[PDB]
Formats: structure tokens, sequence, C-alpha cells
């Protein structure tokens, strides 16, 4: 019986280490979608200006 | 074999049953303890994957 909380609690030691790397992963993404998510941002707005502006000088 | 059925058996259905009280407490304790490998692992691979 002994034995067997041994091996019970090293299986979920690697559930919490998988937990961590998989949560690191996703957190790297998230910075990457909010920098260029902006980057996007700034280029739609520029956009809609050249949009605008080709017409008003015309 | 009769006689041994009746002595042998009688001392079986007491050698169990003293064991039975004892280690069917342990087997839950143990078959318990089982299942959660089950799912500790299941968890895991969900987890890999």
């Amino acid at each position: 019986d002994s034995y067997l909380k041994h091996q019970e609690i090293v299986l979920d030691t690697l559930l919490p280490q998988t937990v961590s790397n998989q949560w690191r992963i996703n957190n790297d993404y998230i910075r990457q979608t909010c920098t260029i998510v902006e980057e996007m941002n700034i280029q739609q707005r520029k956009q809609i200006n050249d949009l605008e502006i080709y017409r008003k000088r015309l | 074999g009769r006689t041994s059925m009746k002595i042998q058996f009688k001392t079986a259905m007491p050698p169990t049953e003293v064991l039975l009280e004892s280690i069917q407490s342990k087997v839950e304790s143990i078959e318990q303890l089982q299942r959660k490998l089950q799912h500790v692992q299941p968890l895991e691979q969900q987890n890999n994957e």
C-alpha cells in the first residue's frame, strides 16, 4: 500500500511539470498576439486616412 | 475428503473472514488508489498532447 502511494505522487508531479510548460508556451504567444494586433491596428488607421485623403484631394 | 473439506474449509473460512475484515479495508485502500493512477494517466496524455 505504501509503494502505491510513491507510485501515485510521481504521476501528479508530471501533471504539474506539463501544466507549467503548457501555460508557459501560451504565455509567450499572448505577448506576440498583442504586439502584432497593435501593429495591424496602426496599419488600418493609416489605411483609412489615405482612403479619405485621396478623395479630399481629388 | 469430507473430513478435510470440513476441517480445512472451516479453517479457510475463518482465515478468510479474519483476513477479509482486515484486508477488505486495505483492498479498498489499495484499489481506490489504483483508480487514481487511471485518472492521473489519462490527464497526463491530454496535457502532453
